[PDB]
RNA sequence: UAGAUAGAAAAUAGGUGCCCGUACCGCAAACCGACACAGGUAGUCAAGAUGAGAAUUCUAAGGUGAGCGAGCGAACUCUCG
RNA sequence: GUGAGUCGCGAAAGACGGGUGAGAAUCCCGUCCACCGAUUGACUAAGGUUUCCAGAGGAAGGCUCGUCCGCUCUGGGUUAGUCGGGUCCUAAGCUGAGGCCGACAGGCGUAGGCGAUGGAUAACAGGUUGAUAUUCCUGUACCACCUAUAAUCGUUUUAAUC
RNA sequence: GCUGUAAGUAAGCUUUGAUCCAGAGAUUUCCGAAUGGGGAAACCCAGCAUGAGUUAUGUCAUGUUAUCGAUAUGUGAAUACAUAGCAUAUCAGAAGGCACACCCGGAGAACUGAAACAUCUUAGUACCCGGAGGAAGAGAAAGAAAAUUCGAUUCCCUUAGUAGCGGCGAGCGAAAUGGGAAGAGCCCAAACCAACAAGCUUGCUUGUUGGGGUUGUAGGACACUCUAUACGGAGUUACAAAGGACGACAUUAGACGAAUCAUCUGGAAAGAUGAAUCAAAGAAGGUAAUAAUCCUGUAGUCGAAAAUGUUGUCUCUCUUGAGUGGAUCCUGAGUACGACGGAGCACGUGAAAUUCCGUCGGAAUCUGGGAGGACCAUCUCCUAAGGCUAAAUACUCUCUAGUGACCGAUAGUGAACCAGUACCGUGAGGGAAAGGUGAAAAGCACCCCGGAAGGGGAGUGAAAUAGAACCUGAAACCGUGUGCUU
């Protein structure tokens, strides 16, 4: 449900860092973000491409800090918790 | 018409040398007279006379995923020639 | 490509029936020399026809009520 | 109606068991009120 | 013959002519026989000398060398003289 | 596992050379030798269903080895107015409207109809591919049919004529 | 975001709202009841009309073409009448399928028990056939019973393994009173009238409609008195007669849907440690390890353009309802009953009622007839010989939502996976084995030997003795070396 904004991701390999995503994989329930990169290997010695990871993923746009996102009132449009800017 | 009569054209070696006395090979559709043919690929180029020829072939088997099926059924029709000829390459 | 089809007579609805198989018997004939790398557009065309004739249909339901 | 009607079982002397029938009368005529024929009983011949 | 029906076509020119099957083995390695099995498997052709002869012995046509072999050359079994 | 690296390796005359290949009694090539020859030959039916041919591969299959195969992988091959058959016929037999019979099911059977191993039926020789041949081409032929054209008919009788 | 499982590549689509979800509609090749004919199922061959293309034939496109019956025609003649037949047209008729389930009916067994067996039991089971339903059957008293009588049927309990049947052995087995679930009663036939009909006896009677009328404490007819009036009404389309309008509710896609931060360990926290929060939501599952506060979610609330289903009110239809008197008539005929053989009633021919079957004989008409367990009498109760009927009940091929002191890969469906498969058999038919890498494919770049396969190294990863025949990896079995010994 999310295209290319904010996150932290908070409980994976290395927490504390944010970054904006890609393919969100309806079926998988897998995004793609800067955060993790595999020594994937084709014939280089490694590549170094990007992978991905389960929805352990919050948004935080107003607080500068995560928040359950909560799709509200229809005007749909987001409303966060303390602050109602778009997704 | 034309369309679900002619399904394939066909090329190789074989057809290479048929080209030599102006002939050709299609697959068609099923279930089809042999005259059909005649009055459709007429109907299509205006190219004619030198009759048909043409067979079927039943079909092989094929393993591509370790799991048992056959292929699909063939009818092939050698067209030929005395008007011209059609060059479609 | 929806109601462009509604604009029609009933008659020219034929003719781009017609063209459209050409059209298509062209890439089918072209495809196994391996002239053709287009591989998506066949399906356009053949769902083109099979709207063509449905609409056509409909009409010829409604022509006779 | 052409059927045998009623079996059920036969006792001899001593009871042992046997099918039979009971085929019910029917004789063949001329019909007196349709110029055809059929199978017709005795009973209703009276 | 009952009947059809005005009233043909000699020999001439021209064209029209559908579906199935067709590959391969078919006294066999591919059929039946669970096996690449010393079995059965209708039918056609079937040459040469010798011979009454499709018998027998040796050869054409043509096909095959048989899907483990090398040693020694004892018992014993089998097959032959 | 034991038995056991033991019985067996499914009648049979092969040998040499030259190549290949990482590697050859077993593969290709040739020379010799031996075998069948009313046949281990050639052609088709039933039957099986792509085993057919080319190019590669050798994990297992092949009663050994295998650089090979009827095993795998990829690709490719079967052409008919006249051939066997259907649009022609039919026996045995099967089915069988109406119909006769049977507790139901269904059983019998006329009309007709299906059903060939038989009857009738218009084609031959050569060439050609690694793989198809009376099917392809090359030449020469045939039957039915339509269309076009005229030398014979003359109430539509009878006469040509169906 | 998408182009299934099923990777991968390339071509392309998509806020101008794809894909996806739900409802309607259009298509829906061929075989198959198969239905134009034929047929070795999925092939072949035709016919007629119309219409494509040809100069013309060949060739095609669509439509149509079976049988049976049951209606309307004509036509029918073996014989004149005219029927048998014959040609044509109409029907949303039927045929078939199935859920091996549940129901009714036709037919209908044996092993077995009996300590053997023939009566018997198993059993009126199985299978077979047929029919219909979503439930069926039954059914509104020619009962039950013996009193302060009740007043369709069915099912559950109980009476009762009692009373009884029985080579009196095996064994079989009610019913009633009572307590409960559900509760519903109605139309014909007949005598009477009108109409039309052949015999018109010019006598009226039979033939067909409409009325008329439906029963035991007798009723109707017929005669008489009032109600109603084309309706005051009851109507009840689930019986009772068969048609149609218009609102509410549920179902088939969905949405909202409260709440947490950090330290240590870790490859990774959802754990320990602390301090905090929501609760109509601490059900559940997933999330790199065990989470009410990360996601899906739940409690609760909202929501349907269209379609369906059930319910409601006006339309809608359709309808007179009682009473007395009983002079005269009517109350279901080859029926009921008897005998003869049989079956079934818990009941085996027994004294054997009551009910059904076949043959044969053969009653009565309300001052009548049947039952009350042989049969007669008195008493009591009920009125066949014509028909319909919801619910209560039995089952679940299937769907929705749920659950388990149920299984967790030799168990459980035979079947967790590409199974009624491979396979076996001519054929009916019988029938297998086979789950798991890791959190994520990050699925071993690169060097080396090697023809390859395989391996040693280097690297991905916490771990590759997790490296695809991939979690864990026992015992048999096989080896390599070695302390002691022979
Ligand atoms: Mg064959
Ligand atoms: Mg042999
Ligand atoms: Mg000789
Ligand atoms: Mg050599
Ligand atoms: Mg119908
Ligand atoms: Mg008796
Ligand atoms: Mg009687
Ligand atoms: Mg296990």
């Amino acid at each position: 449900i999310k295209k290319g904004d904010n996150v932290k991701v908070i409980a994976g390999k290395d927490k504390g860092k944010e970054g904006k995503v890609i393919a969100t994989l309806p079926k998988k329930d897998r995004v793609v973000v800067e955060g993790v990169n595999i020594m994937k290997k084709h014939q280089g010695g490694i590549l170094e491409t990007e992978a991905a990871i389960h929805v352990s993923n919050v948004q935080l746009l107003d607080p500068k800090t995560n928040e359950p996102t909560r799709v509200g009132y229809k005007f749909v449009r987001i409303a966060k918790k303390s602050g109602e800017e778009i997704k | 018409e034309a369309r679900d009569i002619l399904k394939r054209p066909v090329i190789t070696e074989k057809s290479s040398e048929a080209m030599a006395e102006d002939k050709y090979t299609f697959d068609v559709d099923t279930r089809v007279n042999k005259t059909q043919v005649k009055m459709a690929v007429e109907e299509i180029f205006n190219v004619k006379v030198a009759s048909v020829n043409i067979m079927n072939y039943k079909p092989k088997k094929k393993r591509m995923g370790r799991y048992q099926g056959y292929t699909n059924k063939r009818r092939k029709a050698i067209v030929t020639l005395k008007e011209g000829s059609i060059d479609l390459f | 490509k929806a109601k462009e089809i509604r604009d029609l007579t009933t008659s020219e609805i034929e003719e781009q029936i017609k063209s459209s198989k050409e059209e298509l018997f062209n890439l089918r004939f072209q495809l196994a020399t391996g002239q053709l790398e287009e591989t998506a557009r066949i399906r356009t065309v053949r769902k083109t026809i099979a709207r063509l004739k449905t609409v056509a249909r409909e009409r010829e339901i409604e022509q006779s009520k | 109606r052409k059927a045998s009607t009623g079996n059920r079982r036969s006792h001899a002397l001593n009871s042992t068991k046997r099918r039979w029938n009971a085929n019910l009368q029917k004789v063949r005529i001329l019909v007196d009120g349709k110029p055809k024929k059929v199978w017709v009983s005795a009973r209703a011949l009276k």
